[PDB]
Protein backbone atom coordinates (compact mmCIF):
# COMPACT_ATOMS: atom_id res chain seq x y z
CA UNK A 1 0.00 0.00 0.00
CA UNK A 2 0.82 3.55 0.29
CA UNK A 3 1.56 4.24 4.71
CA UNK A 4 2.67 7.87 6.08
CA UNK A 5 4.98 8.43 8.88
CA UNK A 6 6.38 11.03 10.23
CA UNK A 7 10.07 11.09 9.70
CA UNK A 8 11.58 13.65 12.90
CA UNK A 9 14.93 12.56 11.25
CA UNK A 10 16.18 14.40 7.84
CA UNK A 11 12.79 15.04 6.29
CA UNK A 12 11.37 16.52 9.90
CA UNK A 13 7.91 15.95 7.87
CA UNK A 14 5.24 13.51 7.07
CA UNK A 15 6.64 10.89 4.40
CA UNK A 16 5.78 7.46 3.04
CA UNK A 17 6.84 5.01 4.88
CA UNK A 18 7.68 1.28 4.98
CA UNK A 19 5.96 -1.40 6.53
CA UNK A 20 8.34 -3.45 8.48
CA UNK A 21 8.07 -6.82 10.82
CA UNK A 22 10.15 -8.38 14.19
CA UNK A 23 10.03 -11.27 15.68
CA UNK A 24 8.77 -10.61 19.07
CA UNK A 25 10.96 -12.32 21.42
CA UNK A 26 14.16 -12.22 19.50
CA UNK A 27 13.08 -8.64 18.12
CA UNK A 28 15.14 -9.31 14.79
CA UNK A 29 13.99 -9.46 11.15
CA UNK A 30 13.76 -13.61 10.71
CA UNK A 31 10.00 -14.05 11.38
CA UNK A 32 8.51 -14.82 8.27
CA UNK A 33 4.69 -14.06 7.93
CA UNK A 34 1.82 -16.54 7.47
CA UNK A 35 -0.34 -14.09 5.77
CA UNK A 36 -0.01 -9.89 5.03
CA UNK A 37 -1.79 -8.22 7.29
CA UNK A 38 -5.42 -6.64 5.92
CA UNK A 39 -6.26 -3.69 8.19
CA UNK A 40 -4.09 -1.13 10.29
CA UNK A 41 -5.25 -3.33 13.80
CA UNK A 42 -3.18 -6.09 12.14
CA UNK A 43 0.07 -3.72 13.10
CA UNK A 44 -1.46 -1.29 15.37
CA UNK A 45 -2.20 -3.70 18.31
CA UNK A 46 0.41 -6.36 19.50
CA UNK A 47 0.17 -10.11 19.27
CA UNK A 48 -2.43 -9.65 16.17
CA UNK A 49 -0.54 -11.55 13.60
CA UNK A 50 1.76 -14.82 13.68
CA UNK A 51 4.30 -15.71 12.32
CA UNK A 52 7.18 -18.62 12.50
CA UNK A 53 10.94 -16.87 13.26
CA UNK A 54 14.06 -18.42 11.23
CA UNK A 55 16.57 -17.83 13.54
CA UNK A 56 17.85 -21.59 14.41
CA UNK A 57 17.43 -21.65 18.15
CA UNK A 58 14.24 -19.29 18.51
CA UNK A 59 10.97 -20.28 18.46
CA UNK A 60 9.33 -16.33 18.48
CA UNK A 61 5.86 -16.42 16.76
CA UNK A 62 4.53 -12.89 17.50
CA UNK A 63 4.59 -10.51 14.63
CA UNK A 64 5.79 -7.17 15.92
CA UNK A 65 5.59 -4.56 13.07
CA UNK A 66 7.03 -0.75 12.73
CA UNK A 67 7.41 1.37 10.23
CA UNK A 68 10.78 3.46 9.01
CA UNK A 69 10.69 6.46 6.68
CA UNK A 70 10.18 5.66 2.94
CA UNK A 71 12.21 8.98 1.56
CA UNK A 72 15.69 7.85 1.75
CA UNK A 73 18.06 5.15 3.34
CA UNK A 74 17.15 3.70 7.03
CA UNK A 75 19.24 2.13 9.85
CA UNK A 76 16.58 -0.36 10.90
CA UNK A 77 16.21 0.51 13.68
CA UNK A 78 15.60 4.25 13.11
CA UNK A 79 11.90 4.28 13.03
CA UNK A 80 9.11 6.74 12.74
CA UNK A 81 5.73 6.59 13.25
CA UNK A 82 2.44 5.54 11.54
CA UNK A 83 0.38 8.55 11.04
CA UNK A 84 -2.65 5.94 10.60
CA UNK A 85 -5.21 8.61 9.45
CA UNK A 86 -2.99 9.92 6.47
CA UNK A 87 -3.53 8.19 2.93
CA UNK A 88 -3.44 8.71 -0.48
CA UNK A 89 -6.49 10.33 -1.89
CA UNK A 90 -7.25 7.90 -4.15
CA UNK A 91 -11.08 8.83 -4.83
CA UNK A 92 -9.89 12.85 -5.31
CA UNK A 93 -12.16 14.24 -2.30
CA UNK A 94 -12.08 17.87 -1.88
CA UNK A 95 -10.15 19.08 1.44
CA UNK A 96 -13.66 20.43 3.89
CA UNK A 97 -11.58 23.70 4.69
CA UNK A 98 -9.93 24.87 1.47
CA UNK A 99 -12.02 22.62 -0.81
CA UNK A 100 -9.17 22.07 -2.88
CA UNK A 101 -8.33 18.15 -3.66
CA UNK A 102 -4.83 17.15 -2.60
CA UNK A 103 -2.70 14.62 -1.46
CA UNK A 104 -1.85 12.68 0.86
CA UNK A 105 -5.35 13.88 3.19
CA UNK A 106 -6.03 12.98 6.91
CA UNK A 107 -9.30 11.21 7.26
CA UNK A 108 -11.00 11.72 10.40
CA UNK A 109 -12.33 8.43 12.02
CA UNK A 110 -16.00 10.25 12.46
CA UNK A 111 -19.72 8.90 11.00
CA UNK A 112 -18.56 10.76 7.64
CA UNK A 113 -15.56 10.11 7.52
CA UNK A 114 -14.25 14.26 6.48
CA UNK A 115 -11.42 14.88 4.91
CA UNK A 116 -8.93 17.82 5.53
CA UNK A 117 -5.29 18.28 3.43
CA UNK A 118 -2.50 18.42 5.84
CA UNK A 119 -2.00 22.16 5.17
CA UNK A 120 -5.08 22.93 6.59
CA UNK A 121 -5.06 19.75 9.48
CA UNK A 122 -1.85 22.16 10.25
CA UNK A 123 -4.04 25.70 10.87
CA UNK A 124 -6.99 23.60 12.77
CA UNK A 125 -4.41 22.16 15.13
CA UNK A 126 -2.63 25.76 15.93
CA UNK A 127 -5.08 27.86 16.43
CA UNK A 128 -7.03 24.82 18.69
CA UNK A 129 -3.72 24.99 20.51
CA UNK A 130 -3.23 28.59 20.62
CA UNK A 131 -6.93 28.74 22.02
CA UNK A 132 -5.64 26.17 24.41
CA UNK A 133 -9.10 24.19 22.87
CA UNK A 134 -7.49 20.74 22.23
CA UNK A 135 -9.62 18.35 24.46
CA UNK A 136 -8.36 16.21 27.34
CA UNK A 137 -9.97 12.44 27.54
CA UNK A 138 -8.81 10.08 30.61
CA UNK A 139 -8.58 7.19 28.83
CA UNK A 140 -7.08 8.66 25.12
CA UNK A 141 -4.97 11.80 26.07
CA UNK A 142 -4.62 15.46 24.72
CA UNK A 143 -5.96 15.85 21.04
CA UNK A 144 -8.53 17.18 18.59
CA UNK A 145 -11.57 15.78 17.44
CA UNK A 146 -13.28 15.79 13.47
CA UNK A 147 -12.83 19.68 12.80
CA UNK A 148 -16.53 20.16 11.37
CA UNK A 149 -17.56 19.43 14.86
CA UNK A 150 -18.28 15.56 14.67
CA UNK A 151 -18.89 13.34 17.89
CA UNK A 152 -16.64 10.29 18.87
CA UNK A 153 -13.79 11.70 16.53
CA UNK A 154 -11.32 12.36 18.65
CA UNK A 155 -7.91 11.09 17.41
CA UNK A 156 -6.38 8.24 18.69
CA UNK A 157 -2.67 7.98 17.85
CA UNK A 158 -1.76 11.13 18.95
CA UNK A 159 1.93 11.14 17.12
CA UNK A 160 -0.57 12.69 14.26
CA UNK A 161 0.41 16.28 15.90
CA UNK A 162 3.62 16.49 15.25
CA UNK A 163 2.21 18.63 12.04
CA UNK A 164 2.27 20.97 14.79
CA UNK A 165 6.45 21.13 14.19
CA UNK A 166 8.50 20.62 16.98
CA UNK A 167 8.02 24.09 18.66
CA UNK A 168 3.80 23.79 18.49
CA UNK A 169 4.27 20.21 19.25
CA UNK A 170 6.27 20.70 22.02
CA UNK A 171 3.84 23.28 23.99
CA UNK A 172 0.80 21.07 23.13
CA UNK A 173 2.97 18.27 25.20
CA UNK A 174 3.18 20.42 27.96
CA UNK A 175 -0.36 21.95 27.71
CA UNK A 176 -1.57 18.19 27.64
CA UNK A 177 0.21 17.12 30.85
CA UNK A 178 -1.10 20.13 32.60
CA UNK A 179 -4.70 19.37 31.66
CA UNK A 180 -3.84 15.73 32.59
CA UNK A 181 -2.86 16.63 36.54
CA UNK A 182 -5.77 18.59 36.32
CA UNK A 183 -7.82 15.70 35.07
CA UNK A 184 -6.07 13.96 37.39
CA UNK A 185 -7.41 16.00 40.51
CA UNK A 186 -4.19 17.67 41.25
CA UNK A 187 -3.76 21.73 40.93
CA UNK A 188 -0.91 24.06 39.17
CA UNK A 189 1.48 25.77 41.32
CA UNK A 190 0.41 29.29 40.89
CA UNK A 191 3.92 30.54 41.67
CA UNK A 192 4.99 32.38 37.89
CA UNK A 193 7.73 30.07 37.08
CA UNK A 194 7.16 27.09 38.88
CA UNK A 195 4.47 25.46 37.25
CA UNK A 196 4.68 22.11 38.80
CA UNK A 197 2.12 19.90 38.44
CA UNK A 198 0.88 18.74 41.98
CA UNK A 199 -0.84 16.13 43.45
CA UNK A 200 -2.54 16.60 46.93
CA UNK A 201 -4.75 14.65 48.83
CA UNK A 202 -8.55 15.27 48.18
CA UNK A 203 -9.44 16.83 51.61
CA UNK A 204 -6.24 19.12 51.55
CA UNK A 205 -6.80 22.52 51.15
CA UNK A 206 -2.99 23.36 51.96
CA UNK A 207 -1.32 22.12 49.51
CA UNK A 208 2.96 22.72 49.45
CA UNK A 209 5.27 23.05 46.40
CA UNK A 210 7.62 20.66 47.52
CA UNK A 211 9.27 18.28 45.39
CA UNK A 212 12.82 18.70 46.44
CA UNK A 213 15.94 20.50 44.52
CA UNK A 214 14.36 22.45 41.21
CA UNK A 215 10.84 20.00 41.77
CA UNK A 216 9.10 22.39 43.91
CA UNK A 217 9.56 26.26 44.52
CA UNK A 218 8.34 25.82 48.08
CA UNK A 219 4.88 27.75 48.11
CA UNK A 220 2.05 27.15 50.30
CA UNK A 221 -1.38 27.79 48.80
CA UNK A 222 -4.58 27.40 49.17
CA UNK A 223 -6.39 25.02 46.68
CA UNK A 224 -9.52 27.42 46.39
CA UNK A 225 -8.15 30.91 45.56
CA UNK A 226 -4.78 29.62 44.80
CA UNK A 227 -2.97 32.53 46.95
CA UNK A 228 -0.50 31.82 49.91
CA UNK A 229 -2.78 29.66 52.68
CA UNK A 230 -4.73 31.67 54.48
CA UNK A 231 -6.86 30.27 57.41
CA UNK A 232 -10.39 32.44 56.58
CA UNK A 233 -12.25 32.39 53.36
CA UNK A 234 -11.30 33.59 49.52
CA UNK A 235 -12.73 36.73 49.50
CA UNK B 1 18.13 4.90 22.84
CA UNK B 2 17.52 7.82 25.08
CA UNK B 3 14.04 9.11 26.20
CA UNK B 4 13.64 12.62 28.26
CA UNK B 5 11.51 12.64 31.15
CA UNK B 6 10.91 16.39 31.90
CA UNK B 7 9.11 17.62 34.61
CA UNK B 8 6.16 20.39 34.43
CA UNK B 9 9.01 23.06 36.09
CA UNK B 10 11.62 22.57 33.71
CA UNK B 11 13.76 19.74 35.05
CA UNK B 12 14.84 17.32 32.38
CA UNK B 13 16.42 13.65 33.10
CA UNK B 14 17.68 11.55 30.43
CA UNK B 15 17.67 7.88 30.35
CA UNK B 16 19.12 5.19 28.30
CA UNK B 17 15.78 2.80 27.16
CA UNK B 18 14.74 0.38 25.09
CA UNK B 19 11.38 0.35 23.24
CA UNK B 20 9.87 -2.75 24.89
CA UNK B 21 11.31 -1.46 28.49
CA UNK B 22 8.05 -1.28 30.48
CA UNK B 23 6.66 1.93 31.91
CA UNK B 24 7.51 0.64 35.74
CA UNK B 25 11.05 0.36 34.14
CA UNK B 26 11.15 3.50 33.37
CA UNK B 27 10.53 4.86 36.86
CA UNK B 28 13.21 2.27 38.12
CA UNK B 29 15.37 4.16 35.83
CA UNK B 30 14.14 7.58 37.27
CA UNK B 31 14.32 6.33 41.17
CA UNK B 32 18.27 5.34 40.26
CA UNK B 33 18.76 9.19 39.33
CA UNK B 34 17.06 11.18 41.35
CA UNK B 35 16.15 8.75 44.52
CA UNK B 36 12.38 9.36 43.67
CA UNK B 37 10.23 6.47 45.10
CA UNK B 38 8.90 4.98 41.97
CA UNK B 39 5.30 4.60 43.59
CA UNK B 40 5.75 8.95 43.64
CA UNK B 41 5.97 9.17 40.14
CA UNK B 42 3.42 9.71 37.27
CA UNK B 43 4.27 9.71 33.91
CA UNK B 44 2.55 11.41 30.90
CA UNK B 45 3.00 11.29 27.44
CA UNK B 46 0.90 13.46 25.26
CA UNK B 47 -1.43 13.79 28.11
CA UNK B 48 -2.35 10.54 28.91
CA UNK B 49 -1.02 8.67 32.01
CA UNK B 50 1.04 5.83 31.38
CA UNK B 51 -0.08 2.23 32.75
CA UNK B 52 2.91 0.79 34.87
CA UNK B 53 2.78 -2.54 33.23
CA UNK B 54 2.88 -1.42 29.65
CA UNK B 55 5.77 -0.44 27.33
CA UNK B 56 7.14 2.47 25.83
CA UNK B 57 6.17 0.91 22.52
CA UNK B 58 2.86 1.10 23.63
CA UNK B 59 2.43 4.60 23.63
CA UNK B 60 4.65 4.61 20.30
CA UNK B 61 7.11 6.51 22.00
CA UNK B 62 10.12 7.65 20.04
CA UNK B 63 14.07 7.92 20.86
CA UNK B 64 14.44 11.56 21.91
CA UNK B 65 10.86 12.08 22.69
CA UNK B 66 9.73 13.44 25.71
CA UNK B 67 7.83 11.99 28.96
CA UNK B 68 6.47 14.27 31.94
CA UNK B 69 7.08 13.73 35.33
CA UNK B 70 4.14 14.54 38.02
CA UNK B 71 4.64 13.59 41.93
CA UNK B 72 2.35 12.33 44.25
CA UNK B 73 2.73 13.17 47.73
CA UNK C 1 23.88 0.82 -5.34
CA UNK C 2 24.56 -0.97 -2.13
CA UNK C 3 22.63 -2.90 -0.31
CA UNK C 4 23.43 -4.74 3.30
CA UNK C 5 22.93 -8.73 4.16
CA UNK C 6 23.25 -9.21 7.94
CA UNK C 7 24.19 -12.47 9.27
CA UNK C 8 23.20 -14.34 12.30
CA UNK C 9 26.17 -14.28 14.03
CA UNK C 10 25.58 -10.30 13.36
CA UNK C 11 27.99 -8.98 11.03
CA UNK C 12 26.76 -7.12 8.67
CA UNK C 13 28.54 -7.14 4.65
CA UNK C 14 27.47 -4.94 2.07
CA UNK C 15 27.04 -5.99 -1.53
CA UNK C 16 26.72 -3.76 -4.89
CA UNK C 17 23.75 -5.02 -6.48
CA UNK C 18 22.16 -3.84 -9.23
CA UNK C 19 17.71 -3.32 -8.39
CA UNK C 20 17.68 -5.62 -11.74
CA UNK C 21 20.16 -8.48 -10.20
CA UNK C 22 18.22 -11.22 -9.75
CA UNK C 23 18.06 -13.34 -6.33
CA UNK C 24 20.57 -15.30 -8.02
CA UNK C 25 22.97 -12.76 -8.18
CA UNK C 26 22.70 -11.97 -4.69
CA UNK C 27 23.46 -15.15 -3.44
CA UNK C 28 26.35 -15.52 -5.67
CA UNK C 29 27.63 -12.12 -4.32
CA UNK C 30 27.28 -13.33 -1.17
CA UNK C 31 29.50 -16.62 -1.38
CA UNK C 32 32.10 -14.18 -3.10
CA UNK C 33 32.43 -12.08 -0.10
CA UNK C 34 31.56 -15.02 2.74
CA UNK C 35 31.77 -18.68 0.77
CA UNK C 36 28.28 -20.00 1.59
CA UNK C 37 26.94 -22.00 -1.49
CA UNK C 38 24.09 -20.25 -2.25
CA UNK C 39 22.18 -24.13 -2.08
CA UNK C 40 22.77 -22.93 1.76
CA UNK C 41 21.64 -19.34 1.52
CA UNK C 42 18.30 -18.19 2.64
CA UNK C 43 17.43 -14.53 2.09
CA UNK C 44 14.37 -13.31 4.26
CA UNK C 45 12.80 -9.33 3.80
CA UNK C 46 10.18 -7.72 5.54
CA UNK C 47 9.30 -11.26 6.58
CA UNK C 48 9.02 -12.98 3.09
CA UNK C 49 11.69 -15.58 1.92
CA UNK C 50 13.15 -14.52 -1.17
CA UNK C 51 12.51 -16.69 -4.14
CA UNK C 52 15.22 -17.29 -6.71
CA UNK C 53 13.14 -16.31 -9.47
CA UNK C 54 12.17 -12.76 -9.06
CA UNK C 55 14.25 -10.02 -9.18
CA UNK C 56 15.51 -7.37 -6.17
CA UNK C 57 12.79 -5.03 -7.42
CA UNK C 58 10.16 -7.22 -7.68
CA UNK C 59 10.35 -7.32 -3.66
CA UNK C 60 10.67 -2.95 -3.68
CA UNK C 61 13.82 -3.54 -2.19
CA UNK C 62 15.87 -0.30 -2.41
CA UNK C 63 19.24 1.03 -1.85
CA UNK C 64 21.06 0.53 1.28
CA UNK C 65 18.22 -1.21 3.09
CA UNK C 66 18.87 -5.04 4.87
CA UNK C 67 18.27 -8.44 3.86
CA UNK C 68 18.79 -11.50 6.42
CA UNK C 69 20.65 -14.59 6.26
CA UNK C 70 19.73 -17.75 7.31
CA UNK C 71 21.12 -20.95 6.59
CA UNK C 72 18.73 -23.79 5.09
C1 LIG D 1 5.66 -7.35 6.73
C2 LIG D 1 4.35 -7.03 6.10
O1 LIG D 1 3.33 -7.05 6.72
N1 LIG D 1 4.35 -6.69 4.80
C3 LIG D 1 3.10 -6.36 4.13
C4 LIG D 1 3.31 -5.05 3.44
C5 LIG D 1 2.43 -4.12 2.95
C6 LIG D 1 0.95 -4.18 2.95
C7 LIG D 1 0.18 -3.02 2.84
C8 LIG D 1 -1.20 -3.09 2.76
C9 LIG D 1 -1.85 -4.32 2.80
C10 LIG D 1 -3.34 -4.42 2.74
O2 LIG D 1 -3.86 -5.06 1.86
N2 LIG D 1 -4.07 -3.79 3.70
C11 LIG D 1 -5.53 -3.70 3.62
C12 LIG D 1 -5.99 -2.26 3.57
C13 LIG D 1 -5.07 -1.27 4.28
C14 LIG D 1 -4.05 -1.92 5.17
C15 LIG D 1 -3.57 -1.29 6.32
C16 LIG D 1 -2.63 -1.92 7.12
C17 LIG D 1 -2.16 -3.16 6.79
C18 LIG D 1 -2.62 -3.80 5.65
C19 LIG D 1 -3.56 -3.18 4.85
C20 LIG D 1 -1.09 -5.47 2.92
C21 LIG D 1 0.29 -5.41 3.00
C22 LIG D 1 3.23 -3.11 2.41
N3 LIG D 1 4.52 -3.38 2.54
N4 LIG D 1 4.55 -4.58 3.18
C23 LIG D 1 5.82 -5.22 3.49
C24 LIG D 1 5.56 -6.63 3.98
C25 LIG D 1 5.50 -7.66 2.85
C26 LIG D 1 4.98 -8.99 3.31
C27 LIG D 1 5.72 -9.78 4.18
C28 LIG D 1 5.25 -11.00 4.60
C29 LIG D 1 4.03 -11.46 4.16
C30 LIG D 1 3.28 -10.69 3.29
C31 LIG D 1 3.75 -9.46 2.87
ZN1 LIG E 1 12.71 10.74 6.36
ZN1 LIG F 1 12.92 -14.80 16.75
ZN1 LIG G 1 -7.39 22.10 2.85
ZN1 LIG H 1 -16.49 14.59 10.65
ZN1 LIG I 1 5.73 25.74 42.89
ZN1 LIG J 1 -8.18 30.62 49.70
Amino acid sequence: SSFFVYCKGPCHKVQPGKLRVQCGTCRQATLTLAQGPSCWDDVLIPNRMSGECQSPDCPGTRAEFFFKCGAHPTSDKDTSVALNLITNNSRSIPCIACTDVRNPVLVFQCNHRHVICLDCFHLYCVTRLNDRQFVHDAQLGYSLPCVAGCPNSLIKELHHFRILGEEQYNRYQQYGAEECVLQMGGVLCPRPGCGAGLLPEQGQRKVTCEGGNGLGCGFVFCRDCKEAYHEGECD
Amino acid sequence: MQIFVKTLTGKTITLEVEPSDTIENVKAKIQDKEGIPPDQQRLIFAGKQLEDGRTLSDYNIQKESTLHLVLRL
